[PDB]
RNA sequence: GCGGAACGGCGUCGGCCGGUCCCGACAGC
RNA sequence: UUUGAUCCUUCGAUGUCGGCUCUUCCUACCGUCCGCGCGCACCGGCGCGGAAGCGUCGGAUUGUUCACCCGUUCAAGGGAUC
RNA sequence: GACCGCCUCUAAGCGCGCACCCCGCCUCGCGCCCCGCCCGGCCGCGCGCCCCAGCCCCGUGCCCCGUCGCCGAGCGGCCCC
């Protein structure tokens, strides 16, 4: 028979499964769309969370009770040491989706990236890019590869890495990220702009501006194995229950003779 | 596929009717067994003579010529699911036996009436000046022309043997 | 007709037309105009300044095509020799409706309908021009060589002006078509 | 409004037929509803402010 | 548009039925579904066939309104429509197919051997001279 | 040798039947330009049918099937699979001999293509019957690559057009050389006695 | 081309019975 | 989704009412969405078609389902071994 | 805008359109791709397009994957790290 009173389900089914993230860090799935003719600019940056604090500001918001007075707001600080560009990658739009054309690496690579290429730097034999750095001593090979990219690509991204030595972290290897280049009038302008800042530092001051809005991607705090009351927010059972009261009383009907994926269960949280 | 038969029949002579009257009918049927069955069917209803009280004197098959085209008018009655109806139809054919086939196929396809549900009242040949239906009339005129009504059939028929071909064939017209 | 249904029309002298695979092109002193009919099975023939349209084996709804196609062709002819002119009337009771033509007669802006706050913009279809009547006071004129485009634009305007959630028998306002013709 | 203007509006907003089955708008001398094919048609009622 | 029409005197090629592969002439029309044909000089007797069997040709013969069997024969023999049809592309192809119609299992082997040589000869020719 | 069929203008079901029979007999077949296959019926009815088909899923876990593909090539492959005993070794090997593509990719651009006229729409449907292409339905139910397929096909078609004239001249030269050559004349004369 | 009724259809094809009509019907004396 | 009529399966046992908790499904639609009609001036009401996304609550008495009353953003009906 | 001289939102054609439907964003993700260390082994031989009430002269061709074919180049694919 029918449930007597109206109530919604508990929790969002669009965030399933609730499992530990298997990606090393937060990754940018999509980049902002590219519009031709706008000034050429970068679209993303990578930093580290530092703290929170107060601010007092003046609110000019026509039509609200706050329009001409002060407000105390919460703010978050993110540490953003400069990034080093070190490679260029181009993609082609295809009936099968986005396919890479080729990636061109700079002549000289810094120690943090090399460290990122191994698991134990002290013992590991140092062979990554050993042949490549001899070929690319002169600019000819780089020019040829960039000509290929100019004649065959639709989307241009650069590869930058962080410098953990400028932070209080214990890590010594760097994080490598791809950053898209948006704007310009053609792919050649994008390729030249990307080539103009290879092996050079990039400051967050040149990416974002004050008053604009951004998205933040990360990995939330961990809690381990957790029960339904805290994992899904279901109601606790009354005090007289035998065998405890932190659970879901009924986990299904007789038919279907299975458990549905829409029922709350215990497992990993955070 | 019909034939046309002339059947003669009579009631067996009795003591008070030494020489009974003879009856002749024209029947269209696929063979002579069916022809005699239909003869007795009509004689029972119209003259109160059953197969058991009578005899068949002769069932003679008659073959027509079949060179030119004539217009035939057929008057019939058939039983539907809601009673009985009369009907006049016009057909164009070379023989009266071939016209009956066309009539029976049209009745089967359009009204859903079978052989034993139909009674043929009269079959006559009509002149080009007294045709009643528009299709026959439009085909009786002189110098009538039209393009091939279904030239795709020739191309389709040949594709059954030649399954895979190096180009799509055209339909000549 | 039982074997084939056909109809014929006359080609005027000032107009010249060409036919090919059911694509009819007409040229006149007002411009050129093209239509496509390859969506129907038709036999179009040109002989001694007459167009004839025939359909073989007219079965069912195939019998309705030759006459409508002939009407479309005659409309093309009358458009090329001299275009169409639809006239609209602005009907209002209390708040006058203010209409302004922008983009060199290629669009119009309507403001203050029923004293509303939002404004309406409609774009004339290719080959359609819009202007306000100099003689008559509250009038709209749209001209063009294709009867389809101008009537479509008039319908667009009329549907754009619509009173919501009232008794439409009593609240009568908007633009209405008052005349269709040539000149 | 001029009376002629009211005549123009009304011919767009008052004069039609209404099907007693589905309530659809039908032309002024139609015998069958364009939607349900039925034949029980009516006349759109006149406003009191004629 | 249309160029070949179902009419009296039109030459017709039979592509299906017991008498497929022969030429005949239309003498009368029964309906949009059947015609009365006759080929006095090609091996076809007078009979009624459905138009689904007859492929229209480009030739037309001038014949009397309702000719008889013997009358039609002289009328056909007095005309060049048949002779000029066989010399066309379609006529030559029909002759070739008639030739193919008579073949056994021994000549199937010989034909295949010659086909193999032709394929090899074509490859050598194309390579040698572009 | 592989049979490569150009599925432009073919009726989906009839082509599937022919291809399944060919696959079970040990032939390898590839289908190209699958977005141009045709389904008879008004676009509304076809779309409603496909939406209804997409509505069936295992209630207690949608990852347990049935799966509903959106690209035209996978739609065609599923239609073919419906006509084959794919749960046995004999039928499982047949489905591994089949390749389906949207457009004409480089892996197949150099083959000789054929058609099956018995399954083509201009011979199978009456003129006034409605029809639609599988590409439009696929786009309406979630396919993402229609515009890219169109762009690539345009580029390839122009490039192919550039290639036709060289073939024209080379073919003319080859024909003249073949006519001149004497050994071929003997073979042609020998074959002419059999009507070939 | 759903199991399916009273009852509707100017969907298409085929009929039966009655009127009016080149002495000009029908739809626009 | 009522209650009857019947006795096909189950007496070497399928734990027999309601509440609490939790999920899913139906539509024969109560509010919200889009159209049309009115004996539709406005406000407010009433009728019809498409539409199942969201909402459909807190209390007093009763084991109660149900019922009944107070209040509020004014408060449709059902299924899943009743 | 016709069948049905008139009238008709429909029969062919065209426009606008719903808290519903589908997609994006968002969560998971088998398999693939690029690059690095390396620069390897194997397999195959075959491209005109467009329309069907112009169908531009048709109603063919292939029919030998060994049945004698197997170099190179080119193009395509697979394997290993
Ligand atoms: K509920
Ligand atoms: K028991
Ligand atoms: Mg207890
Ligand atoms: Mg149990
Ligand atoms: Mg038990
Ligand atoms: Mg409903
Ligand atoms: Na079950
Ligand atoms: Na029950
Ligand atoms: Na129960
Ligand atoms: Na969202
Ligand atoms: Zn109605």
């Amino acid at each position: 028979s029918h449930r007597k009173f109206s109530c919604c389900r508990k929790g969002n089914l669009g965030y399933l499964p609730r499992k530990r993230c298997t990606r090393g860090r937060g990754r940018c799935k999509t980049f902002p769309p590219d519009v031709q003719g706008a000034p050429i600019h970068l679209t993303a940056f990578l930093g580290y969370k530092a703290g929170c604090t107060h601010v007092m500001r003046f609110i000019d918001h026509r039509g609200s009770n706050l329009h001409n007075r002060q407000a105390i707001d919460q703010a978050t600080i993110i540490d953003a040491p400069p990034m080093i560009c070190t490679a260029i990658i181009g993609y082609a739009k295809t009936p099968k989706g986005l396919r890479a054309v080729t990636t061109v690496w700079a002549a000289h690579i810094a120690e943090p990236a090399m460290r990122r290429f191994y698991r134990n730097y002290f013992h590991a034999e140092k062979t990554a890019f050993s042949t490549y750095m001899k070929k690319a001593a002169d600019g000819t090979y780089i020019k040829e590869q960039l000509g290929r990219l100019k004649q065959h690509a639709d989307v241009i991204r650069i590869v930058a890495h962080t410098q953990p030595a400028l932070t209080p972290l214990k890590q010594k290897k760097a994080d490598i990220m791809e950053i898209q280049v948006n704007g310009g009038a053609s792919v050649a302008e994008k390729v030249d702009y990307a080539y103009a800042l290879m092996e050079k530092p990039i400051s967050i001051k040149d990416v974002f501006s004050v008053g604009a809005q951004i998205d933040t991607i990360s990995i939330t705090r961990g809690r381990g194995f957790e029960g339904v009351v805290t994992r899904w927010g279901v109601t606790r059972l009354p005090r007289k229950t035998r065998r405890g009261n932190r659970k879901v009383a009924c986990i299904g009907a007789w038919h279907p003779a299975n458990v549905q994926y829409t029922v709350a269960r215990a497992g990993q949280m955070g | 596929m019909m034939q046309k038969y002339i059947v003669y029949g009579r009631r067996l002579p009795s003591e008070k009717f030494p020489e009974p009257e003879v009856f002749r009918m024209t029947i269209y049927a696929p063979n002579e067994i069916v022809a005699k069955s239909r003869f007795w069917y009509h004689l029972k209803s119209l003259k109160k003579i059953k197969r058991t009280h009578g005899e068949i004197l002769d069932c003679q098959h008659i073959e027509e010529n079949g060179d030119f085209v004539k217009n035939f008018g057929v008057l019939l009655r058939y039983r539907s699911r809601v009673g009985q109806h009369n009907m006049y139809r016009e057909v164009r054919e070379t023989t009266s036996a071939r016209a009956m086939d066309k009539v029976y196929s049209e009745m089967a396809g359009q009204c859903r009436a079978r052989y034993h549900d139909i009674q043929i009242i009269n079959v006559k040949e009509v002149a080009d000046e007294d045709v009643r239906r528009e299709k026959v009339a439009m085909f009786t005129q002189k110098g009538v022309r039209f393009p091939h009504p279904c030239p795709y059939v020739h191309v389709k028929r040949a594709a059954r043997t030649a399954r895979f071909q190096d180009r799509a064939p055209h339909v000549p017209q | 007709m039982p074997l084939c249904s056909s109809m014929t029309i006359k080609v005027p002298t000032d107009v010249e037309c060409t036919i090919n695979k059911r694509v009819v092109t007409v040229k006149g002193k007002k411009g050129t105009l093209v239509r496509d009919f390859s969506h129907a099975p038709l036999d179009i023939t040109h002989a001694n300044d007459t167009i004839s349209v025939a359909v073989w084996f007219p079965r069912g709804k195939r019998n309705a095509l030759p006459r409508t196609i002939c009407s479309h062709i005659e409309n093309m002819f009358k458009g090329v020799t001299y275009g169409f002119e639809y006239k609209m009337r602005l009907a209002y009771a209390h708040f006058p409706i203010a209409a302004t033509v922008v983009d060199n007669n290629k669009a119009i802006e309507i403001r203050n309908f029923m004293h509303q706050i939002k404004t309406r913009r409609i774009e004339c279809l290719p080959g359609v021009t819009i202007a306000m009547s100099t003689n008559v006071k509250d009038e709209l004129i749209l001209r063009g060589i294709s009867i389809e485009d101008v009537s479509h634009t008039a319908a667009r305007i009329h549907e754009s002006l619509k009173v919501p959630n009232k008794d439409l028998r009593k609240f009568l306002d908007g633009c209405y078509v008052s005349s269709r013709g040539l000149q | 409004m001029e009376p002629t203007l009211i005549n123009l509006a009304r011919e767009y907003n008052q004069n039609m037929m209404i099907c007693r089955h589905c309530y659809a708008r039908n032309p002024l001398r139609a015998t069958n509803c364009r939607r349900c094919r039925g034949t029980n048609l009516r006349k759109k009622k006149l406003s009191k402010y004629a | 548009s249309y160029h070949r029409f179902v009419e009296a005197g039109r030459l017709v090629y039979l592509g299906d039925g017991p008498d497929k592969g022969k030429l005949a002439v239309i003498v009368d029309i029964l309906s949009t579904a059947a015609v009365l044909i006759d080929g006095p000089t090609t091996g076809v007797k007078r009979q009624v066939v459905s138009l689904r069997w007859a492929m229209l040709t480009d030739q037309v013969i001038n014949i009397s309104e309702k000719p008889t069997t013997e009358q039609l024969k002289k009328e056909i023999e007095a005309s060049p429509a048949i002779d000029t049809f066989m010399n066309s592309v379609w006529g030559k192809k029909i002759q070739q197919q008639r030739l193919r119609a008579k073949a056994t299992f021994e000549d199937m082997g010989k034909i295949a051997k010659l086909r193999r040589e032709r394929k090899m000869a074509m490859k050598r020719i194309a390579m040698s001279i572009k | 040798s592989r049979i490569v069929i150009d599925c432009k203008g073919h009726i989906l079901g009839r082509l599937s039947a022919i291809v399944a029979k060919e696959l079970l007999h040990g032939h390898e077949v590839a289908l190209v330009r699958c977005e141009k296959a045709i389904i008879s019926g008004a676009f509304r009815d076809v779309k409603a049918h496909y939406l209804k088909k997409m509505h069936k899923r295992t209630n207690f876990n949608h990852l347990r099937g049935p799966f509903h593909f959106r690209a035209p090539a996978e739609i065609v492959r599923r239609t073919i699979r419906g006509m084959i005993p794919y749960k046995t070794v004999r039928g499982s090997d047949a489905m591994s001999r089949l390749r389906v593509y949207d457009g004409i990719p480089p892996c197949c651009a150099r083959y000789k293509r054929v058609v099956c006229p018995s399954a083509m729409a201009y011979l199978c449907l009456r003129p006034e019957r409605r029809r639609c292409e599988v590409g439009r339905v696929a786009h309406e139910i979630g396919w993402q690559h229609a515009a890219d397929v169109e762009r690539y096909e345009k580029r390839r078609l122009e490039e192919c057009d550039k290639w036709y004239q060289d073939k024209i001249q080379i073919d003319k030269k080859i024909a003249e050389a073949a006519e001149k050559d004497a050994e071929l004349q003997r073979i042609n004369a020998e074959l002419a006695k059999y009507g070939y």
